[PDB]
Order: C-alpha cells, then structure tokens, then sequence
C-alpha cells in the first residue's frame, strides 16, 4: 500500500510540475517541455530538486533534512 | 532554505583551513584545525553521515589532534542531489560499515597488520640511542 | 558538480599549499598534512554517501585510520629531531644538500 | 533526447485509505493474511516492470483491496478494534507487546464474525 | 535544530555565567598592584594514538553480529582482538610500558 | 636493531610493493603505498645519527604529500565516474594530479630535490634499496594507467630528469650522491617510453636494478663514500675496482655493454612514432652521466692515487662476509648485450 | 607435565590478572567451535526478514513455492518459537 | 606490474568493492545502479578503445545520472524564467507550490 | 547524627527529579497525551509524515480510525 | 516548548552540583566522626549559596602575561561539554533522542580533555605544564578502557541508543550479566574524572568546580542506566525517574566513600595498574563478549 501511495504522489507531483513548466517556459524560443536529459527511456528515478524545486521552502527543507534533524 | 547552510558551513570550513593554513604560533594553527575538524563534522552530520561524523568527531579530534597538542606543548546548490526513497528499517551507512568484518576480510587483515608494524616501528624510531 | 565539493577542493587545494609554504615550525607542516587528510575525509564521505555505495561506507574509516598512523609516525621523527637542536624549525635541517 | 510521458492527473485519483500508522500496524497481519493476492500482484508487477507508470492500474487494486478490509472490520468489530490501535497508538515505538489482551479481544472477535 | 539550539544554549550559558563571573568584582576599585621534554609521556600519547586507531576498528561490532556470515565476523573480530593484544605484548616486552 | 624485527620491516616493505602490484581496487594500491612507507622509515635510521633521522624526516614529508595527492586523484576519478579499478583515469585533472604524485614517490624532476639528499643521510645498503625496490610500485602503477596519460606531461618530466640528473652528476665528490643523479636520469629515460611501450620501461629497469645493484655491492665491498676513499681501493683490492670500471663503462651505456640494450631500444621505439628530436637529445644528454662515470674510473682503476702507510696492516685481512649474487650482477649487467631479443619475454 | 604445572602455579601467584586474562581468551577462541547453538544463531540471523519478500511469477512448475502466506510450503519458524 | 593473482587463483581479494552493482549487503541498490549496470553490459569483454568509442551513450548517461549536471542545470533555468517572470508579473503560483495543496497519503 | 545528612541529599534528588519528570510531561504536552513518536531508520519517519499528511491539521499525532473511512 | 525543556534540564543539575558540595562535606565529616556545615543554614542548606556568592566577590588573579584568549575559553568548554553530555541520557525519555547516543557520549568525553590541556598551557608555568600533561596522559589512558568495556557490553544491548539499555534490561540487571566489566568502569570513571585515589591534580575556579561536578554525577547516571536497568512502566514514567535517580545518588555517595577511606596512587602506579592490569582484562573479556552470543544464540534484535 506505502509503494502504491508513493508512486502516485511523485506522479502527481512531476505531472504538476510538468504543467507548471509548460506555463512558464511559452516564451524561451529553444526550449522543449518535458524533455529528458537521458538517451534512455528507462524510468530513472527523480531527484528531490524534481519534486519540490518549484514548491515552499518549508517543505523542501521538510524533505531535505526533517529525518536528519528530528532528533 | 536556511540560506544555504550546508554552503555557509563549507565556507567556514575554508574559511579556517585558510586560517590555520598560515601556520602561525603552532598551538594557534591546531586551534583552527580543531574548529575546521568541527565543522567538517557539522558538514557530514547534516549530510546525513551520522557514524562516520562521530567518527571524525571522537578520533580525529578526541585522539589525533590531542596527540599533537599533546606533543606541541611539551615543546616552547544543495539539497538537490539528494535521493528520494527511503532507507528501510536500518541506516546503510550502518550496514555498510559494519559489513567490514565479513565482506572486507583483506581490508580487515592488511589494517591489522599495518597498525601492528606501526607500533613496532614507532617503538624502534624512538629507541634513540 | 555543486559547490560544497569545490569548497571542500579549495580547502584540499589550500592546505596543500600551506604545507609547501614552510615558513618555519615542521609541526604546522603536519597540522598541514593533517588539514589535507581531513579534507579528503569529508569530500570522500559526501561522494560515497550521495551515490548511495554501501560497501564503500568501508572506505572513509580506513583512510582515517592509516593516515593517523602516519601521523604518528611523523610525530616521532619530529620528536627526535627536537631532540638533536632543541627545536623543530625547519631551517636546522640543512645537513643534507644537494 | 525524447519526452518523458506521465499519466495525467486524473490517472492518479483514487479513494485513498485515510488511516493513521497506527491504525494500519493494529491491522496489519490479518491485512497481509486477507489481502495478499493484490499486494502480491501490484508487487511482482513493481519489480518486473520496475517503472511507477506501468502498474498504476494494479495499484488502484490494493486500494480497493484495503478499504473492503477496514469496510469489514468496521461492520463487525470496531468496537474492539479501536481498543486494540488506541492503545497501539499510545506507545512511542509502537510495540505489539504492550497490548497483548486487548490484541486477543481482536483477535476472538475477527476468527468468530469473519 | 533541536540539538543545535541546544548547544546554543549550553556555550551561550556558560559564556554569560563565565563573563559575569569575571566581570562583577572587576567593577570595584582595588589596589590592583623548561627543557626535560620527557620521552615516556611522548610515547604513552602514541601508545593512545594507535590504540584508539584499533578500537576505531573495532566500533562496528555491535552491527556486525546480524550477517549470516557469523563465522567469519568472528574470525575477523577475534582476529582484531588478538592484534590488539599483540600490540600490548610487544610494548610490554620491549620496555615501553615503564617509568 | 633486532635481526627478527629488521626482517619484518623487509618483509613488510615487499608485501607492500606486492600488494601495490597484485591489487586491482585503488584503495588497495594506496594502502601498499601507506604500508610501505610506514616500514621504510626504520630501515633508513638502522644506523642512528642525526643525518640520518634528516633524511627519513625529508623523504617521510615528500612522501606523505605525495600519498595524499594519490588519495585526491582517486577521490576526484572516484566523483566522476563511480569506479574504483586502476585503469585509465576518466578525469583530465584527476590524471594530471596522479601523475604528479607518482613523479614524487620516483623522485622525477622537479620532484628531484629529494633524493641526493635522502640518498647521502642513509646508510649503503640502504641507499641501495631505497634506489633499487622502491620504484617499482610507482613504475607499475604508471605502467598500468599509461594510455591515460598525457605525453606532454609526461615526456617533460622525462627530459627534465634527464638534463637534471647529468648536470647534477657532474658536481659531485660523494658516491652515493652520483648514485642518486644517476637513478634520476635513469628514471627520465624509463618515464620517456611509457607512454608508447611499457615493455621497454621494464627492460631499462630490470637493467638498472642489476647495475645498481652491482655498483652498490662494489661500493659496499669496498666500503667507501667518497671519491677519494674509493682512490684507495686498488692499494688493497684491484680486482674490484676493474670490476668497478667496467660496470661503470656499462652504466655509461657504452656497447657493447650491458647498458646500451636499453636506451638503444627505447631510442628504437621512439623512432616508431615518429619521435626524433626527443631521443637525440637524451642521447646527447646521457653524455654527461658518462663523463662523470669517466670520472669516476679514471680516479679509481686507472690511475693509481696515492696510498697511506696503516693500509698495511688492511693487507692481512680477509673479508669475513660475501655479497652472493654480486657475480651474477656483474655478469649480467656488463655482458648480456647478444641476449637482447629475450625481451619479447615481456620481462 | 610437571614443568607446565609448576609455571602455571608460579603464574597463579604473583600474576593472577594474566592468567586469567589468557584463560578468558582462549576460551573466547575455543568453545564457539564446540558449541551447538551457533548453527541456530546463524538460522536466526537468516530468518529476520529486513527485505520484502518479492514473489515469483508462476509458471505451473513451483510445487514447493506456496501461494499464500498460510500454505504449508516454504520455510517454517516452528523451532524459534519453541526456543 | 599488475600481477593478477585473484584471477589465476580465483581468489577475490578486492573485486567486490570496485563497482556499486556488485552485491551490495541487505540488497540495498546504489543510486546509479541500472545506469551502471548497462554500462559495464555494453562494454564487457569488447576492450577500452572500443569502449570507449562505441559505449559512450551508456558513459554519458551514467555521468548524467553520478553528478546531474544537466539536470541542475534545467532546473536553475527553469528557476530563474519563473523568477523574471514574477519579478516582471505575468506569472503567479498556484496553490500547490504555495502550501495551500491536498496532501495526499 | 547521620540523618542529618539527609535535607541536603533530599535537596538534590530532587533537583535531578525536575529534568526526566519534565521531559516526560512536555512530551505529553506537545505530542497530544501520548510519548512522543520515536523515528530511527527512516520508515518510521515515513509513517510520521504520511500521519502529518493524512491528519488535515498537519500535525502527525491527529490519529485517523475508522471514523475516517468513510 | 523546547527552551523550556532544555532549561528545566540545565538548572536543576546546576543545583544538584551546588548541593554535592554540601553532601560531601557533610558525608566525609560523618565518617570522619565529626559533622560537615550545619551552621550556615538549618542543616548546612545555605552553604552552598553562601560558598558561590564568597567566590563571585572575590577578585579574579588573572595572569597578567597569560594568553587571556585560552584562559577564557577553557572553562567556556569545560562547562559547555559537561553540561552537554546530560542530553543523551533517557530517565526514561531523553531530551535528545539519538541513535548513537553513546558514541556521542564518548566523544563528548573525548573532548573533554582540551580544556586540562589548555588550562595548564595557559598558566604560564613550567610547573603547572607538567602537572597538566600527567592529567591529560591519565585521562586518554582511561577513556581507552573505557571505550573498549562499553562496547563489550553494548554487544549485549544490540545497539549504541541509550533507551534500548531499558529494553535490555528489562529483567535483570546488566550487573549479573558481566560484573567484571562493571567493576573496570567504576574505576575506570573514578579515573577519569580524577577522582580519588585518582586524585594527582575566583570565577573561573568555582566554573572548572562545576564542571568536573556535572562531569561526576553524569558518570554516576550513565553507570546507573548502562548497568543497573530500572524498570519502565510507559504510563507512569515518574517510576523510572525515581528508580534512576535513586541508583544515581547512591554511585555518587559510594564515590564520596571511596574519596573518604584510600590513600592515593602515585602517577606510574596508576598507569602500571591500567595498562598492565585492566587493558589485558578489557580485551580477554571483550573477545569473550563477543563469543558469548553468538555461542549461545543469544544476539539481541537491532540492526
Ligand atoms: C594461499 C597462499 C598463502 C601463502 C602466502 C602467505 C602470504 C601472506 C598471507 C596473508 C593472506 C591471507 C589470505 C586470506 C584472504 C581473505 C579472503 C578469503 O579468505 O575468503 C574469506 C574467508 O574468510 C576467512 O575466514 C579468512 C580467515 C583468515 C584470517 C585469520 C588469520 C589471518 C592471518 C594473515 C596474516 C596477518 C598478520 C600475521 C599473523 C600471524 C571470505 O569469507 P566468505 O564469508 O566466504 O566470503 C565473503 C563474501 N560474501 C559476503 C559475499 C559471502
Ligand atoms: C639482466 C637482465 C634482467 C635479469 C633476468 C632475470 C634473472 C633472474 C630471474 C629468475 C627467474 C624469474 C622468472 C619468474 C618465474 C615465473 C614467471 C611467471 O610466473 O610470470 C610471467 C612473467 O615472466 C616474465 O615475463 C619473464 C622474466 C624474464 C626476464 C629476462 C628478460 C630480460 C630482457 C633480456 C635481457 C637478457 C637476460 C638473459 C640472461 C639471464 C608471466 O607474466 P604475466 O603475469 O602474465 O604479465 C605481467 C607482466 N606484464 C604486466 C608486463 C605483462
Ligand atoms: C558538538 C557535537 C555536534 C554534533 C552532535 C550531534 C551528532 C549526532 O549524533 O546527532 C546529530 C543529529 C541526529 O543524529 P542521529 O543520531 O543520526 O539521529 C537523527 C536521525 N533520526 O542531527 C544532526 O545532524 C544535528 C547537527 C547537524 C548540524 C550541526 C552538527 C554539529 C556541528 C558542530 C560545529 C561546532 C564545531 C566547532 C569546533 C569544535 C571543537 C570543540
Ligand atoms: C546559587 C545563587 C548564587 C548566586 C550567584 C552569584 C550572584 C551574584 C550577586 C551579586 C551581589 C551584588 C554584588 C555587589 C558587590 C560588589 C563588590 C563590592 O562590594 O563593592 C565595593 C565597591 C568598592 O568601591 P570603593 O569604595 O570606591 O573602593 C575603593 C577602595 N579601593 O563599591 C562599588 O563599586 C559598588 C558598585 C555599585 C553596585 C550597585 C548595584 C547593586 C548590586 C546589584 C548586582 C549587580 C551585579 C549582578
Ligand atoms: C592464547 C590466547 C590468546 C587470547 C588471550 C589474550 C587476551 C589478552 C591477554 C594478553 C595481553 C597481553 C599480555 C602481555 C604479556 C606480557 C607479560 C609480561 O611481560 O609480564 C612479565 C611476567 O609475566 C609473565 O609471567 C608472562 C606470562 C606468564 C603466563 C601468564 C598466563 C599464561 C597462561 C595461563 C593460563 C592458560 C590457560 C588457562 C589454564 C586453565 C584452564 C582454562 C613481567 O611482569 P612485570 O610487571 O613487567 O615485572 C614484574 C616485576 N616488577
């Protein structure tokens, strides 16, 4: 169930940040959205600069360091 | 975003190698590798590196550097490459380590004999004569 | 390649500098050598940490361990050269020349 | 070098099971003894696939799957039930140890209703 | 964050009691008028130096027990242990425990 | 010291070049290289005096800050690439930085400075050891990385050694200095071929291990350090000092001799590259170590220096203990030149 | 034999701290050899599931592999339990 | 030189820590392990020249994926159009990337 | 006589009463009645944040039964 | 409310190591068939707060040549690490909750030697040099001992968290399972904070004083908790408190006791009596506490 949960919200966040993206980059002339910086088609697992790099810096800093530092 | 803290504590870091690098009054130059050593702790912690922080942090510190005091007194962009999944139900780094005594066997008897040949060869550097 | 492994370089970089620099006192030639040594500590346990390579988790650990020994073994010669002049100045090794 | 496909977000809805950690672990071996084929399913097609986009459809199975069992459980003993995680729940490390009678009240009322 | 604050905490303390300490009778006016270096403690510092090198080897242990290789991280362990040993032997019988 | 404590530091000096040279992980050559070191240090302070703790506390420094070079070129192939095997290195700069370190722990130039000095503090014997075993860990690992390296680099250094080594030969008195020169311009023509075939690097070394070998047993049957205590030698034992000579006309790489197989094929092999200019110049730089082998011979066997009235009683004695091999070095470093196709043995 | 009895009774006095020392140790060394129980330590360690268990695909040709959790096949923990 | 004594005895002193993808202790993959993985699968047995040549779509991937250089570098872009683009005013957040979202499970 | 050491003693074991009770009660305090949720090896920290997410007032030890089901 | 929690756990040890001093004097006097203070306050109660205001009124003899940098920070440290090592500890729920807690421990007493080392360095005095390295010589000898007996025992606990010890011990003490190791801690803890017989050695005086007493009575609590496991109930923790903080109180009284019935070492006798009695011992028993359960099938769960 955890597995199932957790691919559907780092899915539902790329597809946002997806279309947050092809918002933002309609006027930079050589720009292709959602493209891949891999030769490959294989499924490569995002970082966490994917994920939250366009979200609060309260969450970034939650996924970053909350484990390392819940002490 | 703390304002970049792992940027700010790999600044000091330089910022004491840099102080320390002078060389000036030796007990000073230890002083500022003590709180450079400090730092780089703080780095690997927040890292993530936990053991290997506290590693530093008791022998480097704790011994090696006490040594050296001991010695000279007797004389006159982040956050992004990080991963996403999660560990399990144990800490890799932990894992890791601790496979040194069943995956590194070499490792395990090249360091022994290493440290064994060094306390002999200390003893016989300072047998004078 | 972000920027906390180029400032952990520019220490590298920094302390190896200080060690040929040699104004006087050999023992700031080891606190040097040591600077050196802690820095290649962190930058390789941030490498080996980032890309998740548990087996090499080994690898930090040794290098502190040999390079202590080192250390060591530099602080007895140092030790035994005081004993010869009095002190460690670097300029009181000059009997050798080429 | 290509475009990466991702499902849209209608793809991904689903009526999530809305439960806390506790709850979850208070149920969680009689969960694995039930609901084993779609877990087992959704999890062999993971690793065999090992892409998030090409077991979606598998994963909404498990949902279904575990909202049946807690709908079950809550038909027919949420009252022993909810002694059994709140005292499960209580517990910094959340030991099955520290509540071992009120897990038997559970366990009686689940082997004689289903 | 929690264990930062609370070093803080702890230096920013000591740091105030340490100042007020040498500072609250400093307000108040009043009449206000070698070579030895010896060897063992050299050696015995070394001595440390590389047995807290060996027991940096030997942390791990307590990780090490869950394996399923039991029988190497034994040998390994024991071996460690008996090279410790050996250390201590060797300084002993060499004169270099002495005063 | 101890007999059983000096084998051990023997010992425990080979089992670190060994383990250099049979391990294929990167942390495990720099653990050979740490190992060797740390039981080098003893051997050259068997005889206390404060020379010689100078020279082990000079070639202690050189080599910990060439260990920890090695240590930051393997960290910084390690980031690009994720690989710990000793092949070519993925990294430019980490190539270039593991070129240096290796240059150091050979003692090429400008790391040169080192070895004259470190060579003069120790003993004969270890003199002899240090310029005969401890190059070959840094010479294999270089042979094993050799596509990766810049022949720029590499060949400059080579040059320099060897320019460096003859004129600093030329200006010394003491033997075991002008070994060391000797080994620095050996070691430039050994680097100069790396980069196009290692099979001619370990044929120049196999042969000036046995000369050097061979020289230093003469220097320590005779037991002199100078030249002029060597101008004695034919007063006592003239057998020597021919032997002497002719290794000398050897290491000079006059032919027939045994050392002429090796620059003659390096020579060979550069011209395959379309190398010219670089082999003529380490032709006519190798001139100078001759002149001052010449030197050398003509003090010691083919004149006759004045002697002194006490090495009369020296005639009544024998010496007590042999170097064995010493023939066989002499042999094979003066009269192996007909046996030079055996190289295809990869030796 | 006598010789090894007498310096073991001249060691027992005078330096007791040693010869325990070297006894504790070479028990240490000795009995794991000779003891019964470190087969099932071992079988212990191998049976605490840190991983998730990943199924195999069926192919009609897996008797021994079970279909449920509750099957009778596959491996039992029946001799931990009564440990 | 290289001596290699644990190929003819079949010893493996120090193989199994060269490579992230070998046998990891509890399973426990590297990052770059698939990428790795295909890399060392196109290049086997084939020598460095050649591997060098013809593997280098394998190579660059599995740079991509050690350091992300690319990826940092999309990212920052992306970054700073959406910061022109708010500093000039023609673009405005949505409740996701504000905290004002549905967390889900 | 020697109860007469004993206020002093008294005075201290007290003292060393005030930081574990405290702890204790602030644990309490800030974790809604119960010990607060202990985190090592990163699952459990994983179960803490999907409690956060799932309780709607982001606060992990909201606990969510079968009320919640629906 | 975290201040508030890290407050609660500073003061009240300040006052428990201003109160020591009291029980000191008054446990040495009763053995000493005399009393201690019992003018200065009821029953000696205001000694202690009589005793800090004397020395915050007193003139401070700095130097007048000394590096005043050391000189000021060296009690900095001594007291900031002192205060530090309490943080770790679980009576039964620790302020911090780490999973290497004990290495943390261990580290933090590693460091605590460069305030001895700077202290003597600072002095200005060949004399006081001497006396300091003997100090710091003694103090890195223990902590090897130390060291090595913990993780012996730790073997036993399956892991360096310091809650997981009240899980351990959940039965019977540690103390039954290796007292041997117990009794090399305990002198090897007198040792370390220089304490008798280990004894060799205005503001900032009364700052090392408070220093080296926090240092005594986290000792005591860290060999409470590590060999004598109080049982936890986790709906009444106050139980535990009390257990521990009695178990506590009782290690620092014996402390007083051992002060009041020995003469002292002299400097070779102590170092002999470490490096050729204990360290042989340590390393026996730990190759046997690493054998025992693994013999036995008896490894403890954490991995
Ligand atoms: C072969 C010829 C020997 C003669 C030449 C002597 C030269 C020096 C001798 C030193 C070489 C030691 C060889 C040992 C190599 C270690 C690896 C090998 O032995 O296999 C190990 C077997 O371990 C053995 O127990 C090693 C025992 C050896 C250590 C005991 C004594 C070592 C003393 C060596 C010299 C040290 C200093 C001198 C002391 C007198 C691996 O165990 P295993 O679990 O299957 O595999 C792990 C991989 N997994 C995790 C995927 C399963
Ligand atoms: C004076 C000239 C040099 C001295 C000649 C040697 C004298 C003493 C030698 C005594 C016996 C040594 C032979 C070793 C026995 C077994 C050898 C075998 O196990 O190893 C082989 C290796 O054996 C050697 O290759 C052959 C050594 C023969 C040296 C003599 C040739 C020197 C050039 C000609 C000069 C004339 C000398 C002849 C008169 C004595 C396999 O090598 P390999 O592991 O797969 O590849 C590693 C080397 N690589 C990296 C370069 C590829
Ligand atoms: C002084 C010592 C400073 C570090 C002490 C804390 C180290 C520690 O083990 O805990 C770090 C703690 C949790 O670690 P875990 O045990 O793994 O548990 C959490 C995972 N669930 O989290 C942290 O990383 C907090 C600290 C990280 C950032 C700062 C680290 C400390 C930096 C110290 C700088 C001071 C240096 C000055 C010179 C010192 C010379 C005396
Ligand atoms: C466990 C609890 C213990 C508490 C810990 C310590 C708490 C510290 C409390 C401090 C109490 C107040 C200390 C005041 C005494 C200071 C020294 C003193 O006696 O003053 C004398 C001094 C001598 O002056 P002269 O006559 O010129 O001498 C010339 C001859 N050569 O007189 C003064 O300077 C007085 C200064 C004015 C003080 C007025 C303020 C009132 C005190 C408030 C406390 C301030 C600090 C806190
Ligand atoms: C074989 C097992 C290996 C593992 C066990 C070892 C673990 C740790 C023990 C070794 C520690 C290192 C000891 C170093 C030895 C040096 C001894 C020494 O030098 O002391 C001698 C003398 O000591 C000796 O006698 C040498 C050793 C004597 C034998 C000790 C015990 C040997 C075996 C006894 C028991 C064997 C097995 C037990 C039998 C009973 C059945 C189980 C001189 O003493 P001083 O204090 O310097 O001078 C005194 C005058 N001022």
């Amino acid at each position: 169930l955890f597995q199932a949960e957790k691919d559907r919200r780092v899915l539902q966040m790329l597809r946002e940040n997806l279309e947050e993206e092809a918002i933002i980059m309609k006027d930079v002339p050589d720009w292709k959205v959602g493209e891949s910086v891999f030769h490959t088609t294989r499924w490569v697992t995002p970082m966490m600069g994917e994920l939250y790099g366009l979200r609060t810096n309260e969450e970034i800093l939650s996924a970053t360091y909350g484990f390392i530092w819940y002490t | 975003m703390t304002m970049y803290i792992a940027f700010i504590l790999s600044t000091i870091f330089v910022i004491g190698f840099v102080g320390f690098s002078s060389k000036p009054s030796p007990i000073y130059g230890g002083l500022g590798l003590i709180v450079s050593g400090g730092v780089g702790c703080g780095i690997v912690l927040n890292f993530g590196g936990s053991f290997l922080g506290l590693m530093v942090f008791l022998i480097y510190l704790g011994g090696m550097l006490v040594v050296f005091g001991y010695t000279t007194a007797m004389a006159t962009g982040d956050w992004v490459i990080y991963d996403t999944g999660d560990s399990g139900f144990f800490s890799e780094e932990a894992m890791g380590i601790a496979a040194l005594y069943s995956y590194g066997t070499w490792l395990v008897i090249v360091t022994g004999w290493s440290l064994l040949i060094g306390v002999v060869v200390i003893m016989e550097i300072t047998r004078g004569n | 390649m972000p920027l906390v492994y180029m400032n952990i370089i520019m220490a590298f970089a920094i302390a190896l500098a200080g060690l040929l620099m040699y104004r006087s006192h050999l023992m700031s030639s080891l606190l040097c050598l040591e600077g050196m040594m802690l820095s290649l500590f962190i930058m390789s346990t941030l490498i080996i940490l980032n890309t998740h390579f548990t087996l090499a988790n080994m690898m930090p650990i040794i290098l502190l361990v040999f390079a202590a020994c080192e250390a060591a073994l530099g602080l007895s010669l140092l030790v035994m050269v005081s004993n010869t002049y009095g002190t460690d100045y670097v300029q009181n090794l000059n009997l050798l020349q080429c | 070098p290509g475009i990466v496909e991702l499902p849209t977000l209608e793809d991904l809805k689903v009526q999530e099971v809305k439960v806390s950690s506790s709850v979850l672990k208070a149920a969680a071996h009689h969960y694995g003894a039930q609901c084993d084929k779609p877990n087992k399913e959704f999890m062999l097609c993971r690793w065999e696939e090992k892409d998030p986009r090409r077991c979606l459809e598998e994963g909404k199975l498990v949902n279904q799957c575990a909202l049946d069992f807690f709908r079950q459980i809550k038909r027919h003993c949420a009252e022993p039930f909810t002694e059994y995680w709140t005292c499960i729940d209580y517990s910094g490390l959340q030991l099955f140890r520290h509540c071992r009678k009120q897990q038997a009240k559970f366990d009686e009322c689940v082997l004689d209703k289903l | 964050m929690n264990i930062m604050l609370t070093l803080l905490t702890n230096v920013t303390l000591a740091s105030l009691l340490v100042l007020i300490a040498f500072w609250l009778p400093q307000l108040n006016a009043y009449s206000e008028k070698r070579l030895p270096f010896s060897m063992k403690f050299f050696l015995v510092a070394i001595t440390f130096l590389l047995f807290d090198l060996e027991i940096a080897l030997l942390l791990p242990l307590p990780w090490a027990s869950q394996t399923n290789n039991l029988k190497t991280m034994l040998t390994m362990a024991l071996f460690l242990l008996i090279l410790l040993a050996a250390s201590l032997a060797y300084e002993w019988t060499q004169k270099g425990l002495e005063w | 010291m101890n007999p059983i404590i000096y084998t051990t530091l023997i010992m425990t000096v080979m089992s670190g070049t060994m383990l250099v040279m049979i391990s294929s992980h990167w942390l495990l050559i720099w653990i050979g290289f740490e190992m060797n070191l740390l039981a080098m240090i003893p051997v050259l302070m068997k005889n206390f005096n404060p020379r010689a703790t100078e020279a082990a506390t000079k070639y202690f420094l050189t080599q910990a800050t060439a260990s920890m070079m090695l240590m930051m070129a393997i960290i910084i192939n390690l980031l690009y690439s994720g690989q710990w095997t000793i092949t070519k290195m993925f990294n430019p700069v980490a190539m270039t930085m593991m070129t240096m370190a290796l240059a150091m722990k050979l003692g090429l130039s400008p790391f040169h400075f080192w070895v004259p000095e470190v060579t003069q503090g120790i003993s004969l014997q270890a003199g002899l050891l240090l310029l005969t075993w401890q190059k070959l860990a840094p010479l294999s690992v270089l042979c094993q990385i050799s596509q990766s390296i810049n022949p720029n680099l590499m060949l400059t250094m080579a040059m320099l050694s060897i320019l460096i080594g003859g004129w600093g030969g030329l200006n010394q008195t003491q033997l075991r200095k002008i070994m060391a020169y000797s080994s620095i311009a050996h070691m430039g023509w050994m680097t100069a071929v790396l980069p196009y075939n290692t099979t001619m690097t370990i044929l120049n070394l196999l042969i000036y291990i046995t000369m050097t070998l061979a020289m230093f047993m003469l220097l320590i049957h005779s037991s002199a350090t100078t030249t002029l205590s060597l101008s004695h030698t034919w007063n006592k034992m003239p057998v020597i000092t021919s032997l002497m000579m002719v290794t000398l006309l050897s290491m000079g790489g006059l032919p027939p001799l045994s050392g002429f197989m090796p620059k003659w094929m390096i020579i060979q092999e550069m011209t395959k590259n379309e190398s010219i200019i670089m082999p003529t110049l380490m032709a006519m730089t190798a001139l100078l170590n001759l002149y001052f082998y010449m030197r050398l011979a003509y003090s010691s066997s083919l004149t006759m220096f004045p002697s002194t009235n006490n090495m009369k009683m020296k005639w009544q004695f024998e010496h007590t203990k042999q170097m064995k091999l010493l023939p066989t070095m002499i042999v094979l470093s003066t009269l192996v030149l007909p046996m030079t196709p055996a190289l295809s043995s990869l030796n | 034999a006598g010789r090894i009895a007498s310096f073991l009774k001249n060691a027992w006095a005078k330096e007791p701290v040693l010869v325990a020392s070297f006894a504790i140790g070479g028990l240490a060394i000795i009995l794991p050899s000779l003891s019964p129980y470190t087969n099932y330590a071992i079988r212990i360690n191998r049976a605490t599931p840190y991983n998730y268990p990943v199924p195999l695909r069926d192919d009609g040709n897996m008797p021994d592999v079970p279909s449920h959790p509750q099957d009778p096949q596959g491996p039992s923990l029946e001799w931990l339990k009564n440990l | 030189p290289f001596f290699d004594v644990q190929k003819r005895l079949g010893l493996d002193l120090d193989r199994w820590m060269t490579i992230q993808s070998a046998e990891q202790p509890h399973k426990i993959p590297g990052r770059c392990h698939a990428f790795e993985k295909e890399w060392i699968e196109c290049a086997h047995g084939i020598g460095g020249i050649r591997a060098e040549k013809e593997c280098k779509i394998e190579f660059d991937d599995f740079v991509e994926c050690l350091l992300r250089q690319k990826t940092m570098k999309r990212l920052s872009a992306i970054k700073r159009q959406r910061d022109k683009l708010i500093k000039e005013g023609k673009y405005t957040p949505p409740p996701h990337h504000l905290g004002k979202e549905d967390p889900r499970p | 006589m020697w109860f007469e050491i004993l206020p002093g003693i008294a005075v201290m074991a007290a003292c060393l009463f005030i930081p574990g009770m405290a702890t204790a009660h602030i644990h309490k305090f800030t974790n809604g009645g119960k010990e607060k949720r202990v985190a090592h090896f990163s699952y459990q920290w994983n179960l803490m944040e999907r409690d956060r997410r799932i309780s709607g007032v982001n606060r992990y030890h909201v606990t969510k039964g079968l009320e919640n089901i629906d | 409310m975290f201040m508030i929690n890290i407050l609660s756990l500073i003061i009240p040890i300040l006052l428990a190591v201003a109160f020591l001093t009291l029980v000191e004097r008054k446990v040495l006097g009763y053995m000493q068939l005399r009393k201690g203070p019992n003018v200065v306050g009821p029953y000696g109660l205001l000694q202690p707060i009589a005793d800090a205001l004397k020395l915050f009124t007193k003139e401070p003899l700095r130097p007048a040549t000394s590096s005043i940098s050391m000189f000021i920070i060296a009690p900095i440290l001594a007291l900031s690490l002192a205060l530090t090592m309490w943080v770790p500890l679980p009576m039964p729920y620790p302020l911090i909750n780490m999973n290497l807690g004990v290495l943390f421990m261990l580290a933090m007493s590693s460091l605590a030697v460069y305030s001895i080392l700077w202290s003597g360095w600072a002095s200005n005095s060949k004399y006081a040099l001497i006396g300091a390295l003997r100090a710091v010589a003694q103090t890195i000898s223990y902590e090897v001992t130390l060291a090595i007996i913990l993780l012996s025992v730790l073997l036993m606990n399956g892991s360096y968290t310091l809650s997981t010890l009240i899980t351990t011990q959940e039965h019977i003490w540690m103390i039954f399972t290796s007292w041997p190791l117990a009794m090399m801690w305990f002198i090897s803890t007198l040792a370390e904070t220089n304490r008798a017989p280990f004894d060799l050695t205005a503001g900032p005086f009364a700052m090392f004083f408070m220093a080296e007493y926090a240092n005594i009575i986290m000792m005591n609590a860290f060999t409470a908790i590590l060999f004598l496991g109080a049982s936890h109930d986790p709906h009444t923790p106050e139980l535990y408190t009390i257990n521990f903080v009695l178990k506590t109180l009782a290690l620092t009284i014996t402390f007083l006791w051992i002060r009041a019935s020995y003469p002292r070492f002299r400097y070779d006798q102590l170092m002999h009596l470490l490096w050729k009695s204990f360290l042989p011992l340590t390393l026996a028993l730990c190759m046997w506490h690493i054998s025992l359960p693994i013999m036995t099938a008896s490894i403890p769960p954490q991995s």
